[PDB]
């Protein structure tokens, strides 16, 4: 659906399918400009979204399940699988977490005597969890 | 425990890239030995595939954009018991080649708590 | 088989607080020692009675020479605060065949055995546990007191 | 708690000049963190963070 | 007569060393840490994600 949000109370100023009248588990955002949108299916089927105009340049998106994590690349229209990391058949994904943008401030943690150590800035990180039976081991 | 790394098209076949052998030698201390490393002309963005027969078949566990004069460094990560857990790959300007290091979980801290004194009994 | 049995009233009679709600404070149980389940025992209560009884029944047990069981309780209150604030629970054998009750006063952050090489250590504070476990609100602060004022 | 330092030693910048380098992340020649970590002792079971 | 010039000037030395160089001096590494450089890691891309 696609409705306009007013002072007054909204319309309904569309409703229409997707391409694939299938269930969804989750949609994932694109780009603000190129207004592009991700959509996982369960069934495990992912679908590019080009919804409407609103009236190399490689982007990645990635994704995650208690089999494990994957990672996914978009070009030319079309989504590839990039690589994958599943645990293995004891094992489960538990815990995840993205790194979420951040305005800059501060390029170091500074010392007493004006030293600095120069906190690490890399964007493109995520952390996750792993735990397996019978190891009892939480492996970060 | 011989290991097969190639990387591959994704749509043509995996092009083999090396081979490499596990042992454990020590008590506990497994390590990698470079059986044959196959060099052939690499230049661009490719996905890599490894296997160790029996164990292991990560067939697409990273992707990079690979050269010819391979300057990385192989992680290969094993766990207390003597099994490999992952394979993965980052770049050291030394090597000149691939070398693969074997790499134990660097145990965290299980950091410290109050304590019971020694002999507040008698005083 | 035997099995342990947890008995035990948080008071709420040397306080006057009787305007309580008793579904916001939980007693926690949590196994640690020498189970044999490949996942400790655990459980979870509420209270039984206005005077405040709280049980817990049907507990897993080790059996044989002195075999122990270690509990440990969590008293605590989200409207009070309980002075115990951390409860062991000790569950040996007799050799006489009977099971003995033994229970400690522990709090937040101390180890609850010595650490196997201290030559004569500090031994935790037991309680009378005839009657039942009796856990308390703090004498000198009962009430949790979230709400800081300006002045 | 982790925490993600370019160098443990106190005062290095470890390959972070920014004024063309313009490094790839695809390609993997990114510098690597050394880290520092501890834990902490909390008396409530934990559901939830942000 | 140049000697009052020459005099007076190491009781400009004094001040400086002893309580601006406490903690206070320019050019020593961490003055430029408003001034240090962005650094630039991805410049391409964006990874949208989850
Ligand atoms: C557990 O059992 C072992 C024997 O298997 C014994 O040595 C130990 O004292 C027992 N208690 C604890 C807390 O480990
Ligand atoms: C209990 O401990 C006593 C300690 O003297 C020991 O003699 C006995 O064998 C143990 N057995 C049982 C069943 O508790
Ligand atoms: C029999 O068990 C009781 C507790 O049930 C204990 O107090 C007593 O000492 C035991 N008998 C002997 C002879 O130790």
């Amino acid at each position: 659906l696609t409705i306009e949000v007013t002072k007054d109370q909204p319309i309904i100023k569309s409703r229409s399918p997707l391409s694939e009248r299938k269930t969804v588990d989750s949609v994932i955002r694109l780009n603000e400009h190129d207004h592009q949108y991700l959509i996982k299916f369960e069934d495990k089927d992912h679908l590019l979204f080009k919804l409407n105009p609103g009236k190399s340049s490689h982007i990645f998106v990635t994704e995650h399940d208690t089999n494990g994590i994957y990672g996914y690349i978009i070009e030319n229209d079309t989504v590839k699988q990039t690589w994958k990391k599943a645990v293995n058949s004891k094992e489960k994904m538990v815990a995840y977490s993205k790194r979420e943008t951040t305005n800059l401030n501060t390029l170091g943690i500074t010392l007493g005597d004006k030293s600095v150590l120069y906190k690490y800035l890399y964007p493109n990180l995520a952390a996750y969890l792993i735990a397996n039976e019978e190891h009892h081991t939480i492996t970060f | 425990d011989i290991l097969q790394l190639s990387y591959s098209d994704d749509a043509k076949d995996a092009i083999p890239l090396g081979t490499f052998e596990i042992d454990s030698t020590s008590d506990g201390n497994v390590t990698v030995t470079t059986v044959n490393i196959q060099d052939v002309e690499v230049s661009g963005e490719y996905c890599l595939n490894a296997q160790i027969e029996g164990k292991l078949d990560m067939p697409c566990f990273s992707y990079m954009k690979l050269r010819t004069p391979l300057k990385y460094d192989l992680i290969v990560d094993v766990d207390e018991d003597n099994e490999v857990k992952q394979v993965s790959l980052s770049y050291d300007e030394t090597n000149d080649a691939i070398t693969a290091t074997v790499r134990y979980p660097e145990a965290g801290p299980t950091a410290p708590v109050t304590k019971l004194k020694k002999k507040t009994k008698t005083y | 088989a035997r099995r342990g049995t947890i008995k035990g009233r948080l008071d709420l009679a040397a306080s006057n607080i009787t305007g309580f709600v008793s579904t916001r404070t939980s007693f926690k149980l949590y196994q640690i020692g020498n189970f044999s389940t490949e996942y400790p025992y655990t459980s979870t209560t509420m209270f039984q009675d206005d005077e405040g009884n709280f049980e817990f029944a049907n507990l897993p047990l080790n059996d044989g020479v002195n075999e122990t069981t270690y509990y440990v309780m969590y008293p605590a209150s989200m409207d009070f605060n309980l002075k115990p604030n951390r409860i062991l629970i000790e569950f040996k054998n007799l050799e006489n065949g009977t099971l003995q009750l033994n229970a400690f006063k522990n709090f937040f952050g101390r180890e609850y055995f010595p650490s196997k090489d201290i030559t004569y250590p500090e031994k935790l504070q037991s309680m009378k546990v005839h009657p039942y476990i009796t856990v308390e609100l703090l004498h000198k602060a009962p009430i949790r007191s979230y709400l800081q004022a300006r002045n | 708690v982790v925490e993600l330092y370019e160098s443990l030693t106190p005062d290095e910048r470890l390959s972070n000049s920014s004024d063309n380098f313009s490094y790839d992340p695809l390609t993997g020649h990114i510098n690597k963190p050394q880290f520092q970590t501890k834990q902490f002792i909390f008396p409530e079971i934990i559901k939830t963070m942000s | 007569m140049f000697m009052y010039i020459v005099f007076q000037g190491v009781l400009m030395y004094i001040g400086y060393r002893k309580l601006n160089s406490m903690g206070l001096i320019p050019n020593a590494k961490g003055d430029w840490l408003p001034w240090e450089r962005i650094a630039h890691y991805n410049n391409g891309l964006q990874w949208f994600s989850d």
